[PDB]
């Protein structure tokens, strides 16, 4: 999708945990994940505890991308939900779309992606670190 | 003699150690009634101590100022009862063990399940190699001359350097 | 009839076929070894039945049969003590004089000069001195003859064979179903009544009919060979009435509720027997009767086939409050569907019980002439401390295993487990603050005392001649216990134990038990104990609570219970698993138990154990130096370790030389542990590659490729070596010290 | 931020992308193997460096390589 | 300490302490500039090794000086 | 006793030389990590993959040989 | 007399470890394989496995034998 | 080289450098490493085969 997030999506019913985001989420960086459910059931939170996911649409704020992707892995390998979307909320109310970027999962091939970081030789043909001395660059 | 050492048969401190060793067990002996197996065990200990000291005196060992035997690992012929003859004995036995292990390794490599032949030993074949490793200095020399003992060197894996 | 026996017939065929197929229990290891890691994985996964089968019924059957095999091993271990007492001991000569003959039931073979270990233990016998206390245990049962020990050993062998047969039978012939094991109410009733209460009742019967008359005759001065045999005492009301003049009335006062007529052999006199320095055996028999009645009464609580009784599901679900949400709901299913939770509870209870046994058997010597046998007391205390510490670490280990594997969020929503997991940072933070506060205070008082004594300022110390820290609460509790007989124990003749104050008890010069005075050093070392226990609790509780997830790693439960790390990422995720938390907490358990047993040894050698002469002149072993030397770390180092290692370092050439050998070897093993504990796998793998090059050059490459030990295995090997070396050094030091003084 | 590189010994078996917990890797089309795809690292600023991709590579001496470098609040995995 | 215990245990402990400082009154007004993290792996090995060496030297020097001084021979 | 302790000293020298020479010669790479020169002289590890790579750099070889130097000097 | 000897021996151990550490650093980021083609320095890396294995043999032999003699005397 | 040949690996960063393996399949296409070689010794991850180029194999025995 695009960089838009519905702030009024209902949240899973949770009793409050001591694992939530700290002061540096309203200051630096915050993440949210939204998914669609078919029934009311109980899932384990990545910040400990258990929460009931609402039937319909859900929204949940986390502190790092690892927590959102671990929750997405739980929503995949368990009871099948595969339309989750992970965002990144800045303190100036600016949202950025991260997971399912091109609309499809990264493991499936998608025409229109550009290879980044690809190297045109085997790993044993990197230059020696003597040849990059006093240059600032590296042999990667 | 060598290094200022005296023979243990001609050393007074060795005899003093003999007397102290037998006197400690004799003092331990005085609280037991005769004929009891404790008394027999203690007098057997006394006899064993006397026999050990007499053997150390008779074998030609050299004792120092502390009255203890000192081994000369020099290689002199008169001290070949020290290091050199046990050296030859251990070298023969260790080569026996190594050649038996190597022969069974070759056999287990040449089979269909090399892994299962090493956790579960083929006992008849293992006993065969184990007993046939008695002529290891000749078989190893024959394999060295035939070029089967050593890999050329371009066929063993090596780190990139 | 809901509670019933349902049993499968011939589930598993008895065959020597999977014996020749190692690693058959798991899917991965059954395909054969490729490297030398399949061996260690085979050894590590042998008893992990939860990873071998997904069926709880087969897991329970394996557990039951393994319990039978363990009980067979324990029966063989009882039989060894009885047989060595029968055939290889000086138990008769010890019975004729249990104050100058040293117990010994272990003789060595003379082959290599090791016959010097057969020391002069007295009674015309040569052997290794025994600190197990089995001799006093047999004397407390009336086993004055050496035939009864032999037949007890034979019966133990028969029972071990019975347990082996039962273990084969219940896994290969008649394996119970899952519904049999889940009858926890029936199991609880049957254990509480038939095991505990009937064992207490039968042991009280044996005590009353055998050990009371035999020990009374022994304390009267009758030699053991002129004492009536126990079968001659069992059916002789005339002889028992001669000894205890209440058997004339027979069993009639028992049924008429005139139990006061049985006060000749069922007493509550308390204190210690002056002849033996132990508890009165009439008190012991009365104690076992009270326990038997209490346990049989308690075994009638839970519901079975008949309508009376409790359901444990209804008791738990009724206990809930405002601050805890749903309360104990869902714990019944947790404890009836998981074995790891039951381990996590039972191991904690058994470790705490062993520690309680250690604290109770020194101040209340229960066996005759065991108080004046100082090596026995020291060995039993230190033994039960180490067993308790190991079990209390294992409880946290299995709690972590349950949390990783058997936890379910749908089952345990908003109950006590969920609420604990939802605020674990607060728990760990506050316990961290308590650990820091206790450590700074308890250890910095020692360091401050070191600095003041080194600076020549003894008036600024924390001592009794200086700024005082008197344990006023412990002294008040001691004064309350000393005034208990008559006031708050009105039908009591003496105090519960003389450690709370009272009279010195002496048996043939040696001190059995005397009052233990508490000063500022005792306050300091008790705070040290509290701090060490708190840090061990912090490590283990943090491992249990953060076993599933944390802020660092959100998906720690998907990695397993034990795993080395999650890479060098996030700055480094080394030792994040709950297994590594148990590995770290075992060291702190070792530290805590070592300090506890050091405190016990020094305080008992300094203020309790010793000799008495004319006009009550008390001379202790070390001279009462604990009050002024246990205030500094230098005082500990100089006056405990350096001063009491003289016995273990000068034991060469005597009967205690094995203790010096084990001292040196345990130092070697403890130092050998740091090789695994400090280093890492990759260096050893590269060194193994360099060795494999030479092997490949000489056509000596094994098909099972040699690999370095894994990271978890390297940590486990280092920890096991560390614990073995430490416990061996302390074992040899204690035994060589206390045998020789 | 760490730097992730994928070399041409890739076989396109996708295990590195599945093993990634931070959505760093993705599959782009390619013609150098039978699967017709090569791994790519377009979001290396979200790399934490846990090297789960390098554990999942089946090729002899892994094609996807993570070099630990500068540390930020994302590569350190800090929630505070 | 640093030679046997490794980063993960200490990083989780630091995170709990960070929550403790951020969520207590009065003291949460005092705010750090650098986010507290556990020592890195190589840094931990260096610190433990430096501790090992300094303790080694400072426990052998007093012995080799005082034992010779305490005997004069 | 001089004979035995001289043999102990030779043991210490040879083992410290073993650790240091192995680190120096495997600093550029080994079978477990053929591209060790790309990661520098000092780095934590290469992850838990392919068995585990604790203490794999040459700096870790220095760190291991420091203990052996202290032992033999003692 | 005691302090000066222990002083200089510990400093000798430190300098000895540092020399090998800097040789490892030189191998990591200063050694040019094309400049040292078939050199006396590259041949050291050519047969490094033999060197490490023989240091392993000497260290294991010395440790086995001197510890066995010491434990025998004990 | 052909399918079933015995080859020696010349790739220096490979686990089986200067080691003998068996060719399993030679792909005919645009693959940069078409030859599949299977080995009797697993590496540190435990993987037996690997894809190799035609210039990285020295050949030992014909099918
Ligand atoms: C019979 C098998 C065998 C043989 C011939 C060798 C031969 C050799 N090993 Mg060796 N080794 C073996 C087994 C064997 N090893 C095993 C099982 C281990 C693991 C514990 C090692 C660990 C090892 C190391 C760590 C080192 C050597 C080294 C060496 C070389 C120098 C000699 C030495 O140090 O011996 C010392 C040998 C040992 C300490 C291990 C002995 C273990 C037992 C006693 C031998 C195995 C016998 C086997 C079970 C017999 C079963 C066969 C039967 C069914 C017929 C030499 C090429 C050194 C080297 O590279 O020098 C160039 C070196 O540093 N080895
Ligand atoms: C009154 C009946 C009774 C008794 C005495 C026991 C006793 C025992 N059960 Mg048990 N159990 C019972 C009923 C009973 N159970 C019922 C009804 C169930 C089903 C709900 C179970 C289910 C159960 C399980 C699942 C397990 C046990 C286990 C155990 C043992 C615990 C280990 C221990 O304390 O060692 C104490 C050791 C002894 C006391 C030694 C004596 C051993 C014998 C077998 C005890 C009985 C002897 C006999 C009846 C008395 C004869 C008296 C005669 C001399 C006059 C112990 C032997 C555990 C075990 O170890 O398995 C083997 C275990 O895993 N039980
Ligand atoms: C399991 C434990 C146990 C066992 C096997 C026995 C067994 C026995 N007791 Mg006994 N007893 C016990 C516990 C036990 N007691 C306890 C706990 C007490 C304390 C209250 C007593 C107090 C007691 C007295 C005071 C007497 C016995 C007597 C007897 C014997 C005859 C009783 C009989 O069978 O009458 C038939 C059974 C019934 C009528 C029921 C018999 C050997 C008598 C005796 O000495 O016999 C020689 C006797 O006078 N008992
Ligand atoms: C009631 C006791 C009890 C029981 C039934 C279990 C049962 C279990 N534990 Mg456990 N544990 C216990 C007590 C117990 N533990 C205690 C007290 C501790 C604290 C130390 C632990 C710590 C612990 C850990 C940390 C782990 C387990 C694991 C396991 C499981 C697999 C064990 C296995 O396969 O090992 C097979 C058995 C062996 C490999 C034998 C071990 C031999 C020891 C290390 C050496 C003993 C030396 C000896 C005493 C003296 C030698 C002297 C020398 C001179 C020769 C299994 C369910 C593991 C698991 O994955 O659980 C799911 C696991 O990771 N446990
Ligand atoms: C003698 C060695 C030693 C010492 C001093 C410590 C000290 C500590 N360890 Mg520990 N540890 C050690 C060995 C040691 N460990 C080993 C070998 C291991 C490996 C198994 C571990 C594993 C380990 C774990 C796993 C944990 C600890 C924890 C702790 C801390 C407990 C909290 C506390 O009371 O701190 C207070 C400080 C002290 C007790 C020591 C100093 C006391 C001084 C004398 C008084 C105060 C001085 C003051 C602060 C500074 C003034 C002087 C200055 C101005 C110059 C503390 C820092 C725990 C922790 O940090 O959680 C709270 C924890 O979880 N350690
Ligand atoms: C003439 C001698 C000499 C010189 C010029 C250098 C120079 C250098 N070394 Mg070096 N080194 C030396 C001797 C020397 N070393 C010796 C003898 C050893 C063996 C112990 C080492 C081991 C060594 C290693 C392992 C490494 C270096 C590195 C370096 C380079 C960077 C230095 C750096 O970052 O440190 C900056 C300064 C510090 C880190 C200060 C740390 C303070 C130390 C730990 C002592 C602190 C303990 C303190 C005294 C305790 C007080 C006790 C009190 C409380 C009682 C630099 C080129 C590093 C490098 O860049 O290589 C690629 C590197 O990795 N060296
Ligand atoms: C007292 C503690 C201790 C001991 C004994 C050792 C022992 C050893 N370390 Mg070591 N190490 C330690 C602490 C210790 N380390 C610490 C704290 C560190 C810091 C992390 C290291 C770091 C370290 C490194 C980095 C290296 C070693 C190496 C070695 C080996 C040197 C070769 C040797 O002496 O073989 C002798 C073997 C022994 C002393 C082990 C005991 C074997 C048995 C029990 C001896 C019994 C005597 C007699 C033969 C019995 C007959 C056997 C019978 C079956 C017939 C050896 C296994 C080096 C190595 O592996 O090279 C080969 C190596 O590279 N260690
Ligand atoms: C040492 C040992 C041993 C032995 C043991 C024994 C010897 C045991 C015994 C046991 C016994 C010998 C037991 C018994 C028991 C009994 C009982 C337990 C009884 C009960 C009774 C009752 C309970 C009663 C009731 C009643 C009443 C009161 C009323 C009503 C009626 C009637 C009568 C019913 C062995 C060898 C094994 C091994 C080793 C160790
Ligand atoms: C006259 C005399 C004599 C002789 C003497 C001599 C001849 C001696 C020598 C000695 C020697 C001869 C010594 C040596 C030593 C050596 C060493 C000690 C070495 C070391 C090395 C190192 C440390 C290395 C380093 C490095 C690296 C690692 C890498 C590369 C670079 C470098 C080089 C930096 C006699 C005895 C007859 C007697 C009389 C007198
Ligand atoms: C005269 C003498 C002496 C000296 C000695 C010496 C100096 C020696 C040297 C020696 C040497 C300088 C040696 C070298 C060597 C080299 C080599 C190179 C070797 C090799 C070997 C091998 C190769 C083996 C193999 C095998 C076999 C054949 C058997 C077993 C198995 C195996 C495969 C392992 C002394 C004074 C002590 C004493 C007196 C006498
Ligand atoms: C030495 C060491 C190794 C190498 C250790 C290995 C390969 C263990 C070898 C096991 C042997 C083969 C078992 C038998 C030992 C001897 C053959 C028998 C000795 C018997 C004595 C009682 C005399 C690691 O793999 C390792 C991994 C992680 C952290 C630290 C370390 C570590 O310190
Ligand atoms: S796991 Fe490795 S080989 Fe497979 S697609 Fe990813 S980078 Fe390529
Ligand atoms: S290091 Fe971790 S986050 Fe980065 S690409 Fe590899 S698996 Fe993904
Ligand atoms: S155990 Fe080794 S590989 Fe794992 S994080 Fe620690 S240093 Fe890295």
């Amino acid at each position: 999708t695009s960089d838009v997030l519905n702030l009024q999506i209902p949240t899973p019913t949770f009793g409050g945990s001591t694992g939530g985001w700290l002061r540096a989420a309203e200051i630096e960086e915050k993440y949210a994940i939204t998914w669609t459910s078919k029934k009311e059931q109980i899932f384990e939170m990545p910040t400990s505890g258990a929460a009931i996911m609402q039937k319909g649409e859900n929204l949940l704020y986390l502190a790092k991308k690892e927590q959102c992707l671990a929750l997405s892995t739980q929503l995949r390998t368990l009871f099948k939900i595969s339309d989750y979307k992970i965002y990144r909320i800045f303190p100036n109310s600016e949202v950025q779309y991260l997971h399912p970027k091109d609309g499809v999962f990264p493991e499936k091939l998608n025409e229109g992606r550009i290879g980044v970081g690809n190297v045109g030789y085997s790993i044993g043909k990197n230059p020696n670190p003597v040849n990059v001395k006093f240059t600032g660059k590296n042999t990667f | 003699d060598v290094s200022g050492l005296t023979p243990c048969k001609d050393s007074a401190v060795f005899k003093k150690r003999l007397d102290g060793s037998v006197k400690k067990l004799q003092a331990r002996l005085a609280n037991y009634t005769e004929g009891t197996p404790a008394y027999l065990a203690l007098e057997q200990q006394i006899d064993q101590t006397k026999a050990r000291f007499a053997k150390y005196g008779d074998k030609g060992l050299l004792c120092g100022a502390d009255g203890l035997p000192h081994l000369i690992a020099d290689g002199r012929p008169d001290h070949a009862g020290e290091f050199v003859i046990p050296a030859f004995g251990f070298l023969y036995i260790a080569g026996w063990i190594g050649w038996a292990g190597r022969s069974y390794l070759q056999f287990s490599k040449k089979t269909d399940k090399p892994n299962e032949n090493e956790i579960i030993i083929n006992v008849p074949v293992a006993l065969g190699m184990m007993s046939g490793a008695f002529l290891w200095p000749l078989a190893a020399w024959k394999e060295l001359i035939n070029g089967q003992l050593l890999v050329p060197g371009d066929e063993v894996t090596v780190s990139p350097r | 009839s809901k509670v019933r026996v349902i049993v499968d017939k011939d589930p598993v065929a008895t065959s020597f076929e999977k014996w020749a197929q190692p690693g058959h229990f798991s899917r991965t290891l059954a395909k054969g070894p490729k490297t030398t890691t399949w061996i260690w994985n085979l050894h590590a996964d042998a008893h992990d039945f939860d990873s071998q089968t997904s069926s709880l019924e087969d897991i329970s059957r394996k557990i039951f049969s393994a319990h039978f095999g363990q009980l067979a091993i324990i029966f063989l271990w009882v039989s060894q003590a009885y047989f060595h007492g029968a055939r290889f001991s000086n138990y008769s000569a010890w019975l004729l004089n249990p104050t100058s003959i040293k117990p010994s039931a272990q003789v060595v073979w003379p082959v290599v000069g090791q016959e010097i270990l057969n020391g002069d233990v007295g009674g015309g016998f040569s052997g290794v001195q025994i600190t197990s206390g089995v001799f006093q245990m047999w004397r407390a049962s009336g086993i004055t003859n050496e035939t009864e020990l032999y037949w007890t050993a034979m019966g133990g062998l028969m029972m071990s064979a019975l347990m082996v047969f039962a273990g084969w039978f219940h896994y290969h012939k008649a394996a119970p179903k899952l519904e049999w094991f889940q009858n926890v109410e029936s199991m609880m009733n049957h254990h509480l009544a038939g095991l505990l209460g009937l064992g207490c009742l039968s042991w009280s019967g044996h005590q009353i009919h055998i050990s009371l008359p035999i020990n009374k005759l022994l304390d009267a001065g009758v030699a053991p060979q002129e004492i009536p045999l126990p079968h001659e005492l069992l059916f002789n009301q005339d002889l028992m009435a001669q000894l205890y003049p209440s058997f004339k009335k027979g069993l009639l006062p028992f049924f008429t509720l005139n139990w006061g007529e049985y006060s000749d052999f069922l007493t509550f006199k308390g204190g210690l027997n002056p002849i033996t320095g132990s508890l009165w055996l009439s008190d012991t028999a009365h104690h076992h009767l009270a326990l038997a009645v209490l346990f049989i009464f308690a075994g009638h609580m839970y519901r079975t086939n008949w309508g009376i009784g409790h359901s444990m599901k209804e008791i738990l679900e009724a206990h809930k409050g405002p601050l805890t949400g749903e309360g104990h709901k869902g714990l019944y299913e947790i404890l009836t569907t998981s074995w790891h939770a039951q381990l996590a509870i039972n191991l904690a209870m058994m470790g705490s019980l062993s520690i309680i046994v250690a604290h109770h058997m020194y101040a209340m010597p229960p066996y005759p002439y065991i108080a004046v046998d100082y090596p026995t007391q020291l060995s039993l205390f230190t033994h039960h401390m180490w067993i308790g510490g190991f079990c209390v670490c294992g409880a946290a280990a299995h709690g972590a295993i349950f949390m990783v594997r058997d936890y379910s969020p749908v089952q345990s929503y908003n109950n006590l487990l969920d609420r604990v997991l939802r605020h674990r940072d607060a728990i760990i933070s506050h316990l961290n603050w308590v650990c820091i506060f206790l450590g700074t205070h308890s250890f910095g008082l020692y360091i401050h005392n070191d600095t003041m004594r080194a600076l020549g300022r003894p008036q600024d110390m924390f001592s009794d001649k200086a700024i005082q820290l008197q344990p006023i609460f412990a002294k008040w509790v001691q004064s309350l216990h000393t005034l208990a007989p008559g006031n708050t124990a009105p039908n009591s003749l003496a105090t519960a134990s003389y450690a709370f104050g009272g009279d010195v008890v002496a048996v043939n010069g040696k001190i059995a038990m005397m009052p233990i005075q508490l000063g500022t050093a005792d306050f300091l070392v008790h705070h040290i104990h509290a701090f060490t226990i708190h840090v061990t609790v912090l490590i283990l509780l943090k491992g249990v609570l953060f076993a599933r997830s944390s802020r660092l790693i959100p998906d720690k439960a998907n990695l397993g219970f034990r795993f080395p790390c999650d890479g060098p990422g996030r700055g480094g995720t080394c030792q994040v698993s709950a297994w590594d938390h148990i590995f770290l907490g075992l060291f702190w358990m070792y530290n805590c138990i070592s300090v506890v047993i050091f405190h016990f040894s020094w305080k008992m050698q300094s203020d309790v154990w010793g000799t008495i002469s004319e006009k009550g002149k008390i001379t202790h072993i070390t001279g009462g130096n604990f009050a002024n030397s246990a205030l500094t770390i230098n005082g500990w180092l100089r006056d405990f370790l350096w001063s009491q290692a003289s016995q273990v370092i000068q034991s060469y050439g005597s009967a205690l030389s094995a203790y010096g050998i084990i001292f040196l070897g345990a130092h070697f093993i403890w130092a050998f542990s740091l090789m695994f504990l400090f280093s890492g796998r990759g260096y050893w793998q590269e060194l193994i590659e360099s060795v494999v090059w030479a092997h490949n050059k000489l056509k000596l490459a094994p098909a099972i490729q040699p690999r370095a030990l894994s990271i978890t295995q390297g940590r486990a090997v280092g920890l096991a070596h560390y614990l073995l070396g430490g416990i061996g050094t302390t074992w040899s030091f204690f035994l060589a010290r206390i045998i020789s003084v | 931020s760490h730097s992730v590189r994928v070399y041409d010994t890739c076989i396109g078996c996708t295990q590195c992308v599945r093993a990634c917990p931070c959505d760093v890797l993705e599959m782009v089309p390619w013609d150098g193997c039978k699967a017709g795809q090569i791994a790519s690292a377009p979001r290396a600023e979200d790399c934490i460096g846990c090297k789960r991709c390098e554990t999942a590579c089946p090729t002899d001496f892994l094609s996807v390589r993570v070099y630990l470098g500068s540390e930020t609040t994302r590569s350190l995995g800090l929630t505070y | 300490m640093f030679l046997i215990s490794w980063r993960g245990y200490w990083q989780e402990l630091i995170e709990t302490l960070v929550w403790a400082h951020e969520r207590t009154p009065i003291a949460n007004l005092v705010k750090w500039r650098d986010k507290p993290v556990a020592l890195s792996i190589v840094q931990a090995r260096l610190v433990g090794l430096a501790h090992f060496t300094v303790g080694f030297i400072f426990t052998f020097a007093p012995f080799v000086i005082a034992s010779t001084t305490g005997k004069f021979a | 006793g001089d004979f035995l302790v001289h043999h102990a000293i030779a043991l210490g020298l040879h083992t410290t030389t073993l650790i240091l020479v192995k680190g120096a010669l495997d600093a550029r790479g080994s079978k477990l990590m053929p591209d060790k020169k790309d990661f520098g002289y000092s780095f934590p590890c290469d992850g838990p993959g392919r068995g585990g790579t604790c203490d794999i750099s040459a700096w870790d070889a220095f760190y291991l040989a420091m203990f052996w130097m202290l032992n033999t000097i003692s | 007399q005691a302090a000066l000897y222990t002083h200089h021996q510990y400093i000798a151990g430190f300098l000895m470890v540092g020399a090998f550490a800097h040789g490892a650093i030189f191998f990591v980021r200063d050694y040019d394989p094309e400049v040292n083609k078939d050199n006396v320095l590259a041949r050291m890396l050519q047969h490094k496995e033999a060197i490490i294995s023989h240091l392993s043999w000497v260290s294991l032999f010395l440790g086995f034998h001197t510890l066995g003699l010491y434990i025998h005397n004990d | 080289i052909e399918r079933g040949s015995k080859v020696r690996v010349l790739r220096p960063e490979s686990y089986w450098f200067q080691e003998c393996g068996s060719v399993a399949t030679i792909a005919k296409g645009g693959d940069r490493y078409p030859v599949v070689v299977r080995f009797e010794k697993v590496n540190y991850p435990g993987v037996a085969p690997n894809n190799f180029a035609l210039d990285e194999l020295g050949e030992v025995e014909a099918p």
